């Protein structure tokens, strides 16, 4: 067995600055004087790409703002200078001998500054009403840090059982987040109350974001 | 190299 | 060179999972065609088959798989006999080189592979438009009770939000920021296209 032990598990990067994680093999890669250990970068929906091969080798078509370095049993993956496309998570693997194996990733983070979400409500559509169901949703667009929570209220009493919150990656982009909150409930459970919100608690307030609607209003 | 069984040789 | 999986969406367990890789752009009597795997949460190497047809395995799939070719076809293929809920993964194919290129340098986009007795249900699309005016407008689409995954949403500014099972089906949803001056005076569509069902919802937002 070689086990390929990644470090840091996750980190947090400003744009401009040089980024390194770590690779440590339980046994040594090597063979006929090379290290047959390899990078990757891989982002949601997408196969990896490989960065660099041989321990320190760039693999043709990418931009060198990767490089590697290392042998035996450490190495290590700079990115430099990091930008807002390098939001992914990291690999390194060995096919020195068998098996075969990968680590288990670096997941980088791309700082920025911080930002409010943008807060939209919706109620359940004509469409779900007419099969016996409604589903409020709030999406909370375009925010930094990651660390939000979301809480529903119906007639201003919490609601818990019911909602699904999903996050998206980081934004290779702006290196924001955003994250949909859909409250599933009855038909008849919500022709019962009349006031739907969504909280958004998050750094940048100290009191939350509220969104709301009023049912046939 | 090539590979054999998942090693090289030459 | 490009590649290319194709096989099954879902596969019952015990079956065996059967995939193809058809590659493009450069002949697969030189250089080694891997198999990898990606579960849900993890990457696995899988096994090649070499540029003369000689073959290697991961040694805790030994037992179960076989890596075969058709250098007429420019294809390889991966048998993978009595999966079980722990062969859920995306099933990619993969280039290498010899020793000064021993990386896996070319890949295929991947296909997700469910190992599960469920049926296959298609999605029920829902539009999500704002409730009873600013310079944007964001608009959405709540994609739920559908199996296995995966979906696609084309608006046709997108965020996509990863699906969540519950009670053994999936609920995803995207969203879309547009001017206010685009919508509702043009047309705004999502497209949710579900592969496993061979279905696709074209769902108009309505003010």
């Amino acid at each position: 067995n070689i086990v390929l032990t990644q470090s840091p598990v996750s980190l947090a990067v400003s744009l401009g600055q040089r980024a390194t994680i770590s690779c440590r093999a339980s046994e040594s890669v090597d063979s006929y004087g090379k290290s047959f250990l390899h990078w990757y970068q891989q982002k949601p929906g997408q196969p990896p790409k490989l960065l660099i091969y041989l321990a320190s080798n760039l693999e043709s078509g990418v931009p060198a703002r990767f490089s590697g370095s290392g042998s035996r049993t450490d190495f290590t993956l700079t990115i430099d200078p990091v930008e807002a496309d390098d939001a992914a998570t990291y690999y390194c693997q060995h096919n020195n001998e068998d098996p075969w194996t990968f680590g288990g990733g670096t997941k980088l983070e791309i700082k920025r500054a911080d930002a409010a979400p943008t807060v939209s409500i919706f109620p359940p559509s004509s469409e779900q009403l007419t099969s016996g169901g409604a589903s409020v949703v709030c999406f909370l667009n375009n925010f930094y840090p990651k660390d939000i929570n979301v809480k529903w209220k119906i007639d201003g009493s919490e609601r818990n059982n019911g909602v699904l919150n999903s996050w998206t990656d980081q934004d290779s982009k702006d290196s924001t987040y955003s994250m949909s909150s859909t409250l599933t409930l009855t038909k008849d459970e919500y022709e019962r109350h009349n006031s739907y919100t969504c909280e958004a608690t998050h750094k940048t307030s100290t009191s939350p974001i509220v969104k709301s609607f009023n049912r046939n209003d | 190299l090539i590979n054999t069984n998942g090693s090289w040789h030459v | 060179v490009q590649l290319q999986e194709s096989g099954p969406s879902l596969v019952k367990p015990s079956q065996t999972l059967s995939l193809t890789c058809s590659v493009t752009g450069d002949s697969i009597t030189s250089g080694y065609w891997n198999w990898i795997r990606k579960f849900p949460g993890k990457l696995e190497y899988v096994g090649y088959i070499s540029y003369s047809g000689d073959t290697y395995y991961n040694p805790s799939l030994k037992s179960r798989i076989s890596i075969t070719r058709d250098t007429s076809k420019n294809q390889y293929y991966l048998q993978l006999n009595s999966v079980t809920s722990e062969d859920t993964a995306t099933y990619y194919c993969a280039r290498m080189g010899y020793g000064s290129q021993p990386g896996f340098g070319s890949w295929g986009q991947g296909t997700l592979v469910t190992v599960s007795a469920a049926k296959t249900t298609p999605p029920s699309v829902y539009p999500l438009a704002p409730g009873s005016t600013g310079s944007s407008v964001t608009l959405g689409c709540l994609v739920k009770g559908y199996f296995p995954e995966s979906v696609t949403v084309t608006w046709n500014s997108v965020h996509t939000f990863p699906a969540l099972l519950q009670s053994g089906l999936y609920t995803m949803s995207s969203s879309v920021t547009v001017p206010s001056s685009t919508w509702p005076s043009q047309t705004v569509t999502c497209s949710v296209a579900h592969p496993a069902s061979s279905t696709t919802v074209d769902k108009k937002l309505e003010p």
